């Protein structure tokens, strides 16, 4: 994940030494654009089942005694 | 008989909480589709289903890296599938939906989406294509200026590991062309849309915690009545505290007056500053009129329930769920008359 | 001659079996059951009964598949995932879906993909379900719709004396509350659960808890969309439920007016659904009650001249099993 | 330094001592006990209750006519007439009223004609008898009234919450129904009773009693007489209970406005009287409370723009008794 | 200063805490709780007990991944499989075992087998593995055992008025029935279970259930191989229960010098576990209370010469929880 935005940011850097104005580095600046929002959804959604993961567990499990919620 | 909404972003695709007030303003909540792909940017709610647009894009991830096009440029995206299912989900029969997945990149098999209650297109070309413009039934676009968007990078997307703070930079300077021609003309489109600007009442810090937001509706859309503050087509200036709502630094400044939007007539709502309670969050929902609300104090309800949620007390949210309730106001109007002509 | 299977074999599963066994002329031949307990514990949980006694019948298994009640054979299917029932091989033409979790189109419909022609739901449909209770609604069902949904026991005691309230009367905002039994859900002592109120203990606590009763009344009656809301007392009896609904009415009217109002709807257009009792009476009293409402005729009073409070009694249970045979009545009664 | 006995060693009687106990720099000295249960027995369950547990206290009998408890002698008689009742000799200046039985003033005034000096009660008064609550009423206290009383458990709860919504919101008409735990009153199994109702089994029934608490607020609070109705429902549990209160006030407000101005005033004028729970929680947590209410946040809920609906907590036996000392507290201070 | 943590955040791993926390000084450090819980669910368990009552600490949440109690923090992991357990990374000495699904030396062993150095099982253990009662069994432990089983609630309590029964009359046979409190084993309502007896309502009625407790104080006491055996029934109590053993003597005697041998043997012996109560208690006197047994003096009869009949009450979850906080202490000073 972070990893992988550190190898695309490393290379997007390397492209633009190449080119001050060019379309390859909008290209490259694109993606890790998109990556950085990536890994943004990829950390919210790690803390929030941290806090609850019982959710997550009664996802595919709602007959246990955890996970029961009958109304009435 | 559903009801097509077109909103444009630029950060995320439902990375914006504004998706969150809206599915809650109209439904209990919205959550994926149960299985299918992990990936799939669609959302499901009892009444609404969120589209992505980035799904509707010609080229994966490894095909745009052999090209000059970037995300926001139009030929990446191919508007000639996107109305035709549109167009199909408008009139209530199933479609196929290709998934751009954000961590792959690459196209994954089209997942298949019934008709919904309500549609929201979130993207960043609702208002871009003629022909899609049509289907909205209502447009939305909100504005972040680059000098608050470039805080928000910081403040929320600097903790990665790889970034540095001017590295940054560089990524906004390379998208604002691009952005610039194909994104932001959309403005004049929109029905309602939101504007996002550093306060002037702190010396200017650009953290992004207080900022000011100025909310700006097309009057004459049917089944749409804009908020006013006291009276409708005049000038006010108000602030709230004094003697009998006492609040803390920073404060808060109201500003309601008529404008002309690229040769559109519009009415403007003006918050700047923060709410620091309850008190004064109701002592201003209170006095605002035309809130298409069912009951006393819904707006504040509403935020208060999301009130973890960034940005929830700060304007931003404030006018996302007074747009949100709009919508409604809208689509219980729209459907009753087009329930007398079915 | 309706072949009607039985998915959740519960508190409610039970029930329905015991209910439809008492009946007399019904047009459902029951022929599947599937507990997760397996044979042995389905033939012997009929059997015998906590709170509803001794089945005065011979419950006997028949084989590692199937039971015998009275001579009927019952067949019993252990499978966690509905999908590979073979409901399409014994032909069952209802479902009842008694388990609790599939409340969504999207799972119910695992049923129809095994070969089921209908679905009823015992719990309130989650999403765009088509729900009917009996009583109120009851003749807008067609055939059309696969999967239908049973509303919740607090409903099927609310829809039946708000209608009578609203129509007679004219409500126009009311609270409600509900003293409801323990349910399974609950933890029998202290541990955990998604709610952290349902997870203390049920025999010795009063737990409060959320429920979308009086939200869900607003889809049998149109006329009551956002005029209503209520919470739930979950209080250490195991049977017996007590609703109390205090209303805002347009007509202005006092107490007793109000309990005769619900006589005459008893004897016209609610018989065998909603009862008015007069005699000074607690929660035992009305076990095994099939009214899914039972009004208490000394405790309703009304305050200022149009807040209207009525208390009722209801079997949380045996009352709601009842409507569930009703609604598969009406559903057999229109079939093709 | 004020001589104050006790009469009726009930759960209030028993649930006094110990509230007392705990008190520091309390100006009653508890010298006498009337229960017609005997020395043997009150020292005994002094000591262990099963609602309370042990008393971390030493309580051992002094002589046979008397007990000790903590070093402390306190004489204990036993006597059903309470005008043979020696308040003469022991000089006694209160005497607390907790058998329940006598409450008209010709009844309860028998401690005068014994020699007490002022008799305050536990249960609501019949007659023309001042009824006071601790944060409502009791700074109206004159002290020329020789015989008071302290509201009952519901009413003592009522009142502060109540007394804030009048104040800040204003209200036209209310009602309420108070989920009660069971009291001794009950009968443990059927058997015969004056109130039919009662006479049922406390252990497994949903009891539903009629109340005058709702009606004694008026005492409390003037400008409310005539607005308020509640019945009761009593539940099988030993100690705590909940009332929830339904009110149609004139300013249109919403939820959580209603708990900022609870929150807000149990702060400001209301500390040790009202406290605001935002957890969820359930009866147990509030054993041994000692605020007189403690609304619960989650579950408060309005419809409509003006129709309120607030839920509360109160432990009837101890909470209630912690008033009733703060209460002779108060005559103690200004006793002249 | 030795570093323990939890498997199973129940009754018994909750009690555990509590019970830890009333020690004035102990050698324990508890840094990690592994629970289907989260840390608002764990934290607001802990508080709240609709048993004990409120927990007189200041239980809040530190982060998403511990809790703060009087000051100090543990981390609250949540992973049901124990192979795949964080016990290396925080430095875990024992495991308390309070989930009951690994009662075996395959299962119990995933904490070893994940960076534990020794486990204590909660239940009577499966096959061959070593059994401890404190006060009885405490001395035969050796630092060699990895993994050691703290017998079942009932038999912390028959195991102890037992000893000093068979050392001073001699036990020839004898039977057992306690009548047990309600636990999480059985059902709210009439449900599903394996158990048909167990399956029915536990708050309306009487459960009879099989017990081992009756053989397993063999494993501690090895003189009565094969002379006790008993059952028991569950009643809707929530937590106390009590016990009733009738045995054959051997030696003649009369009532009164089977409760003068308790009495003796409590103060000197037994001090800490084994109590005598002469006054007419009920259930819920009993709570908290630290003796693994506390005789009623006033029951005890006796038929014949050499038939005793005893009664003795204990608290099932404090009671056998502090027999696991001591016995832990014994693990700790011989480490
Ligand atoms: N009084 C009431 O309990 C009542 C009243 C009205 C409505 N309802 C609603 O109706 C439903 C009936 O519930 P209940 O009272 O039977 O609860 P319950 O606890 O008695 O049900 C448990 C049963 O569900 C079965 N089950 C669980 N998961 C399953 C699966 N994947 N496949 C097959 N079977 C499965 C098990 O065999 C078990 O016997 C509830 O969801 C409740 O919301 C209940
Ligand atoms: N439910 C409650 O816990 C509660 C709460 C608040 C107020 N109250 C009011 O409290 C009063 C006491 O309630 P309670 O349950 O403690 O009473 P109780 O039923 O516990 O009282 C019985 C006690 O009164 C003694 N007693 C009875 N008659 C007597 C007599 N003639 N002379 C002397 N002693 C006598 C009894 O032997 C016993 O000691 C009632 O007035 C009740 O309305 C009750
Ligand atoms: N009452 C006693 O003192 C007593 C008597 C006999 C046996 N025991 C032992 O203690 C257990 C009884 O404890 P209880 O029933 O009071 O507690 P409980 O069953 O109420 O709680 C156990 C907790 O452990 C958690 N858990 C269950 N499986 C797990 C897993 N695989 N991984 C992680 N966590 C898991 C659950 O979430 C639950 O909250 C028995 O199973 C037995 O092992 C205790």
């Amino acid at each position: 994940i972070s990893d992988v935005v550190e190898k695309s940011i490393k290379e997007a850097q390397e492209t633009c030494a190449g080119d001050p104005v060019s379309g390859e580095c909008v290209a490259a600046w694109d993606e890790v654009e998109e990556l950085s929002a990536a890994a943004s959804h990829a950390r919210d959604k790690k803390k929030a089942d941290g806090s609850d993961p019982l959710e997550e567990y009664c996802k595919d499990n709602p007959e246990t005694n955890e996970c029961r919620t009958y109304d009435n | 008989e559903t009801i097509v909404i077109g909103l444009a972003a630029d950060s995320g695709c439902g990375k914006s909480t504004f998706m969150r007030r809206l599915t809650s303003v109209f439904g209990g909540a919205a959550k994926p589709p149960k299985g299918g792909n992990p990936d799939s940017n669609t959302l499901i709610s009892d009444t609404t289903t969120v589209i992505c647009l980035d799904d509707y894009h010609s080229l994966d991830r490894y095909g745009r890296k052999e090209q000059k096009v970037t995300a926001l440029d139009p030929r990446a995206n191919d508007f000639d599938l996107m109305y035709e299912q549109v167009k199909a989900l408008k009139n209530g029969i199933a479609v196929e939906k290709p998934i751009y997945n954000h961590v792959t990149g690459l196209l994954d098999p089209p997942e298949l989406i019934q008709p919904p209650k309500i549609l929201v297109i979130e993207g960043l070309h609702p208002m871009f294509d003629e022909r899609v413009r049509d289907l909205l039934d209502f447009s939305i676009y909100l504005d972040i200026s680059n000098e608050v968007k470039f805080a928000w990078k910081i403040q929320r997307d600097m903790a990665e590991r790889g970034h540095s703070l001017e590295s940054i930079k560089a990524s906004i300077e390379a998208r604002k062309p691009d952005f610039d021609a194909f994104i932001d003309p959309q403005k004049q489109y929109a029905d309602a849309v939101i504007e996002v600007l550093p306060t002037t009442l702190i010396p200017d810090d650009n953290e992004g915690k207080v900022l000011r937001v100025r909310l700006i509706m097309k009057e004459g859309v049917k089944y749409f009545s804009p908020v006013y503050l006291f009276d409708e087509g005049s000038t006010i200036s108000w602030i709230p505290c004094g003697r009998k709502l006492t609040c803390s630094y920073p404060g808060i400044k109201f500003n309601y007056e008529p404008d002309s939007y690229f040769d559109h007539e519009v009415s403007v709502l003006e918050m700047d500053g923060q709410f620091d309670r309850l008190d004064e969050l109701i002592y201003v929902e209170s006095h605002l009129s035309n809130l298409s609300t069912k009951f006393y104090g819904e707006v504040t309800q509403q935020m208060l329930k999301h009130a973890d949620f960034p940005g929830s007390n700060n304007g931003t949210g404030l006018f996302q769920t007074i747009v949100g309730l709009k919508i409604r106001d809208l689509y219980e109007q729209l459907i009753a008359n087009k329930a007398t002509a079915r | 001659k309706l072949k009607v299977a039985i998915n959740g074999f519960g508190r409610i599963g039970r029930n329905f079996l015991r209910c439809w066994h008492g009946r007399k002329d019904s047009p459902l031949d029951i022929i599947a059951i599937n507990d997760t307990g397996g044979v042995k514990q389905a033939s012997h949980l009929l059997k015998y009964d906590s709170t509803l006694g001794i089945f005065d019948a011979d419950v006997k298994p028949s084989g590692e598949t199937a039971i015998s009640v009275d001579g009927k054979i019952i067949q019993v299917v252990s499978n966690r995932n509905p999908s590979l029932l073979p409901w399409k091989e014994l032909g069952i033409d209802i479902v009842i879906e008694g388990t609790g979790v599939f409340v969504d189109r999207e799972g119910a419909g695992k049923h129809i993909e095994a070969g089921a022609k209908k679905v009823i739901i015992t719990a309130p449909g989650k999403g765009d379900i088509p729900t009917y209770v009996v009583g109120v609604n009851a003749d807008a069902y067609s055939h059309d719709e696969p999967i239908i949904s049973n509303a919740s026991c607090t409903t099927n005691c609310l829809a039946p004396f708000v209608k009578v309230l609203d129509q007679k009367f004219g409500i126009i905002k009311g609270t409600m509350t509900t003293t409801h039994s323990y349910t399974g859900d609950q933890r029998l002592l202290d541990a955990s659960h998604r709610d952290l109120r349902r997870a203390r203990a049920a025999a010795l606590n009063i737990v409060p808890t959320s429920t979308g009763a009086a939200k869900a009344v607003a889809l049998v009656l149109p006329n009551l969309k956002g005029k209503l809301n209520g919470i739930a007392l979950r209080v250490p009896t195991p049977n017996v439920s007590v609703v109390d609904l205090v209303v805002q009415v347009s007509k202005k009217t006092f107490a007793e007016e109000v309990n005769a109002a619900f006589r005459d709807s008893a004897e016209k257009e609610l018989k065998g659904i909603l009862d008015v009792c007069d005699e000074p009476l607690v929660s035992v009293d009305f076990r095994c009650s099939d009214f899914s409402t039972t009004i208490d005729s000394s405790l309703t009073m009304v305050m200022g001249d149009d807040m209207v409070k009525v208390i009722a009694w209801y079997d949380n249970e045996w009352g709601y099993s009842q409507r569930v045979v009703d609604l598969a009545d009406i559903v057999a009664n229109n079939w093709k």
